[PDB]
């Protein structure tokens, strides 16, 4: 709760910072690695998401292109991403977990 | 004869890809020349060690 | 009338490109066009007739490939398109002189 | 059989194309002439006399 | 040991005056190509 728990919250918001794909708006959840279980996740997202996902990751390349960056104020803020994907790869895991289990028997 | 000037060039030239080609390779020619004559002059003026010697030795054969 | 009668002041032709993807919709929708001269020019008669040639299409003519247009014969024998157009707008010194498809996602490039 | 291609719109098909062929070859020349350095062709250009003789 | 070392000096002047030519031209050639997505502009527009 106390001092310890917002010096390690501090040390994320930090590396957040340093991370700097808030610098191209883009969300932590947006920069993930595409495997399988991801590529499934991606899928399963609805349409509001999967289309804002796509014009965030266009407007991340484009920065990418020219080397700019958004203006201060339009980087996303820490803890206030969002992390969208989270949820629905868990259940993608789950659901590989489960198929390897029964691959054991 | 400043806007209407490359607009000459295009207008008579560049337009077609017939000229373009006919002109840049009139213009490879001229080019060689200018370029090598007025590059050997700026290699012979910060030098002058080479054959400007020779008046000396030949002449004499 | 008297003073706060104003004339038209001519408008500049850029060129250039506006895309709205939109996968959502089933066929794609392209206007493409060069700038052409107004209404008084006398030379849109002849833009008329080059049009013509090039002509229109569309998925319910009757003669496919037998049509004189090249644009309209390779499109129907191809199935390049459902329909195609070509247009001269005219407005006071200038307008848009050029054609309109329609056309599944795989065949917009053949048919540019 | 090649009666196929002889017609009045072939014909002004051959015209419509002759400036442009006639162009490629001037190009083909020059960039013969020029690529060799076509001392026959080439003496009779009034700059580009670097064969001083 | 190095006979060639005056021509060759010649060849590198003239070397570093073509690319001093050709390396703007072909940076310009290549901007002017990269100019339709360098100022292309975005807009996202959703339903609702």
């Amino acid at each position: 709760v106390s001092a310890s728990s917002r010096w390690l919250e501090g040390i994320r918001k930090w590396y957040y910072n340093a991370a700097g794909f808030n610098k191209l708006g883009l969300m932590r959840d947006d920069t993930i690695h595409e495997n399988d279980d991801v590529k499934e996740a991606i899928r399963r997202l609805p349409e509001n998401l999967y289309d804002d996902r796509v014009f965030r990751i266009k407007r991340a390349l484009d920065l990418s292109m020219r080397q700019q960056i958004l203006p201060k104020e339009q980087w996303t803020k820490y803890e206030e991403d969002k992390s969208y994907l989270e949820p629905y790869l868990k259940e993608v895991i789950r659901e590989r977990k489960e198929r390897e289990e029964w691959a054991k028997k | 004869v400043a806007p209407t000037l490359t607009a000459r060039l295009y207008s008579l030239l560049f337009r077609r890809t017939s000229t373009f080609a006919l002109t840049i390779v009139v213009g490879a020619l001229f080019f060689e020349r200018a370029f090598d004559q007025g590059a050997d002059a700026i290699y012979e003026h910060i030098n002058e060690g080479k054959l400007w010697k020779h008046i000396k030795h030949k002449y004499e054969n | 009338d008297e003073d706060a009668v104003p004339t038209l002041s001519p408008c500049r032709f850029t060129g250039s490109q506006i895309c709205h993807r939109e996968d959502g919709l089933p066929l794609a929708h392209v206007a493409i066009a060069v700038e052409g001269p107004g209404w008084a020019h006398p030379d849109n008669v002849a833009l008329q007739v080059a049009n013509a040639i090039i002509g229109h299409y569309d998925c319910t003519y009757g003669g496919g490939a037998h049509l004189s247009s090249p644009l309209a014969s390779i499109a129907a024998t191809n199935k390049l398109c459902q329909s195609f157009q070509t247009f001269n707008i005219c407005y006071a010194d200038t307008g848009l002189l050029g054609a309109h498809f329609v056309c599944d996602h795989m065949s917009i490039d053949d048919m540019m | 059989m090649l009666t196929r291609f002889l017609g009045p719109r072939y014909r002004q098909l051959a015209r419509n194309w002759v400036p442009t062929a006639q162009l490629w070859g001037a190009v083909g020349a020059v960039g013969l002439v020029w690529a060799t350095d076509w001392r026959l062709i080439l003496d009779w250009v009034p700059y580009i006399n670097g064969k001083f003789k | 040991a190095e006979p060639e070392h005056d021509h060759r000096k010649r060849m590198g002047l003239k070397m570093l005056l073509m690319m001093g030519l050709l390396l703007p031209l072909v940076y310009a050639m290549k901007r002017h190509k990269w100019s339709v997505l360098k100022s292309r502009k975005l807009a996202y527009r959703p339903p609702k």
